[PDB]
């Protein structure tokens, strides 16, 4: 209704419907700390909040008091909770929040307190339906966005919608092949149906993340990808990887490429390998190259790798 | 000379491969403007100039815990994070906390608490895992018998009964979700006031471990993208907990070591995101835990005098990216000056100075000598002689239990 910055926005100690009701202010003791010097609005709004709050009252009035005390300050979990507790109480038109929701989150995108409401009307609704476009639409603002990246998860799961979740992983690494949070959804799809023990998905994942390796060689998301679904299972049992690997090493170099190298020797040594030190010099090479000068920035930790290769494979 | 500065430090820009997307693209201008800044110390230099603005750190700290502009509405249900951010770097910047402002804060807190347990975001709101975990920190960090006797254990143990549910995992409030987070802000809460029962975090550590992913970090709840924030209360729960062999530490520490970002030298929060001085703490906080945890399980490869991770370069991307002239530290130049990353930022300072490990100890402080900050235990994120003072204390008094659940079962009017 009344919006807090109309020309005609009334305060609620001036409004002839909330009369009756004594504002309670909030008390921050006798010398405050950390006192934030709140507009007249804002502790207006939240001294009749508090009132509503105290007397339990379960109003219409408290009801849409809630949605100014939201735009005060959409991070108050307490107004936001309450808010809730209303929409049953009056039996409120769940579809019509549902509105107010998309507009505020469109809004605050990465506000959690946002979402988490959200999340609470699609299981009361038990509806699902707008969720995985509305989803795309903010991700199309941020494709990044944890918040909308968690919620997508909990809908995929909860209704069980996997059915095109993988196709929609593929649009958005088309649109950005490095949107690690997508290389991670592709995951959490995978994870979840196939699986990763089925060795012709797995096959198609590790050919796919090669070619993705290939067009960006210095992409880290796709290099974490391939370690990801193979590091459990292995890197040394893999020896037509390790060669496609070598063969990269010209035109598509990276740190990354010679840190998964590194891992295969590592090991290859673990699995009591053949020529043990013919290994563990390719390893150790590998770590002082990473350390003095292709991964200066982690010479700590390939100081550390190197160190402990040596501690239980020499000698 | 200074890692940023040196002249092979350009070799470690960004090759986007000639393949351009949203994210190398945004890299790139960060990288941009970072370098700008690094070029004005190469650039100028007769008297020494990596200097923290101590000074205007403090007066904007000062003036922070107690009055605040609207600017800070926003975090009216957050009051006892902003208590703790300021006490906390203060702390780091060793500025002792007056007797009067110190009774202030004690009683502010005391309003903040739930007459049914925890600490809300502010007087009259429901309690809440964060401000909780926030509260008790700052309250450790004044760390006096007044601050200590605000906490009403009993009641804190109750709380967190309210929120821990059957699969180990704790909700962030009543009627809230759940994520690595409240489990952390559990855990450290229980453990400082001394109020862990036998059964209060029973399952607690498989849940948590359950959020580690593929890459080797985790995510808020399982399935998650590895994230830095989430990853710091992950670890951090379970060395409470003593369950961090609960995780693959190795891909764990292979993840983390990856998130300094080798031109900016600070860390990102995920892999391919951008560099922010909050991560000099939620990521390098991760080192000295791993460092621990290793330890503890007899690595013999371990550095008695380095985290692994490198402290130059972080320290370099903070006094020289994140300081703000007005006080205040930020996420990058010209980017979010407030207390949280005031306090981070400072946090990860801390860190990448002071290394430790049984009796070896070795600082490295880039800059003036006088850039060194109070140390900061890894875990809890508050002195390690406020740590200690606590635990000792609360400690003094037995952990709290719910007699009714010991007594015989009943079954029959009869026997009355
Ligand atoms: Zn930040």
């Amino acid at each position: 209704f009344l919006s807090l910055d109309s020309p005609t926005y009334v305060l609620y100690r001036d409004r002839a419907e909330w009369a009756d009701i004594d504002p309670v202010p909030q008390n921050d003791g006798p010398s405050p700390v950390v006192q934030i010097i709140y507009s007249e609005k804002f502790r207006d709004v939240y001294d009749y909040f508090r009132a509503v709050l105290q007397r339990d009252e379960r109003s219409e009035r408290a009801f849409k008091l809630t949605r100014d005390a939201i735009e005060l300050n959409a991070a108050n979990y307490t107004v936001w909770h309450f808010r809730r507790v209303l929409l049953r109480s009056l039996q409120k038109d769940l579809q019509e929040e549902m509105n107010y929701i998309i507009a505020i989150i469109e809004e605050q995108p990465k506000n959690y307190q946002v979402w988490h409401h959200r999340r609470v009307l699609v299981e009361w609704l038990k509806d699902p339906s707008q969720e995985l476009e509305f989803i795309a639409d903010i991700l199309n603002q941020d494709a990044k966005n944890y918040h909308a990246w968690q919620h997508r998860q909990w809908v995929i799961q909860e209704f069980r919608l996997w059915d095109n979740e993988l196709q929609y992983v593929d649009q958005l690494l088309k649109e950005d092949v490095r949107n690690n949070s997508v290389w991670n959804q592709r995951h959490f799809v995978i994870s979840n149906t196939t699986g990763y023990s089925d060795r012709a998905v797995l096959e198609r994942e590790v050919q796919y993340t090669l070619e993705m390796i290939k067009l960006v060689p210095h992409n880290e998301s796709a290099w974490n990808y391939l370690k990801g679904i193979l590091q459990d299972r292995g890197l040394s049992r893999y020896p037509n990887l390790l060669n496609q690997l070598l063969d990269l090493q010209p035109s598509h170099s990276s740190p990354y490429l010679i840190a998964f190298l590194v891992d295969i020797y590592e090991d290859m040594l673990e699995n009591q390998c053949d020529n043990k030190e013919d290994i563990l010099n390719k390893a150790l090479e590998l770590c002082e190259i990473l350390a003095k000068e292709k991964d200066t920035i982690r010479k700590e930790y390939w100081r550390y790798i190197g160190r402990s290769l040596q501690s239980k494979h020499s000698r | 000379p200074l890692y940023s500065l040196r002249p092979e430090h350009a070799r470690e820009r960004l090759q986007d491969d000639s393949v351009e997307t949203v994210t190398s693209i945004e890299q790139a201008k960060v990288e941009e403007k970072i370098q700008e800044v690094f070029s004005s110390y190469k650039f100028n230099h007769l008297v020494p100039r990596l200097v923290l603005q101590r000074e205007k750190h403090f007066h904007y700290l000062k003036r922070g815990l107690r009055q605040l502009t609207d600017a800070y509405e926003c975090l009216d249900a957050s009051r006892p994070w902003l208590c703790y951010w300021i006490l906390h770097s203060l702390e780091l910047l060793d500025e002792p906390i007056p007797q009067i402002v110190a009774t202030d804060v004690c009683q502010f807190l005391e309003l903040c608490q739930s007459p049914d347990g925890g600490f809300g975001g502010g007087p009259g709101q429901y309690p809440h895992l964060a401000p909780t975990y926030a509260a008790v920190n700052a309250l450790c960090i004044i760390g006096t018998e007044e601050a200590y006797n605000v906490i009403n254990r009993e009641k804190l143990l109750q709380y967190l009964y309210s929120l821990k549910q059957p699969d180990g995992s704790f909700l962030m409030h009543v009627g809230g979700e759940v994520d690595v987070r409240s489990a952390y802000c559990a855990a450290s809460v229980a453990s400082l006031t001394n109020i862990i029962t036998p059964d209060l975090f029973e399952g607690t550590a498989e849940w948590i471990a359950r959020c580690q992913n593929w890459e080797g970090g985790i995510g808020g709840v399982p399935g998650m993208e590895a994230h830095g924030g989430y990853t710091f209360c992950g670890l951090a729960a379970l060395v409470i907990l003593k369950k961090e062999r609960s995780l693959n530490l190795k891909s764990l520490l292979q993840w983390v070591t990856s998130r300094q970002m080798r031109f900016e030298g600070g860390f990102q929060g995920r892999c391919n995101k951008l560099v922010d001085g909050c991560y000099s703490f939620w990521q390098a906080g991760l080192l000295p835990l791993l460092h621990r945890a290793l330890h503890a399980q007899g690595d013999p490869a371990l550095s008695m005098s380095h985290w692994m991770f490198h402290q130059q370069a972080l320290q370099e991307y903070i006094l020289m990216c994140c300081q703000c002239p007005a006080g205040g530290l930020l996420d990058k130049p010209g980017k979010s000056r407030d207390f949280y990353h005031t306090c981070y930022c400072l946090s990860g300072l801390s860190i990448a100075q002071h290394f430790g490990s049984g009796a070896m100890l070795h600082d490295v402080v880039m800059g003036v000598p006088e850039n060194v900050l109070q140390p900061t235990h890894p875990v809890y994120n508050i002195g390690p002689d406020k740590v200690i003072q606590a635990t000792t204390h609360f400690l003094q008094k037995p952990v709290p239990g719910f007699e009714e659940c010991e007594d015989a079962v009943t079954s029959d009017p009869a026997t009355d």
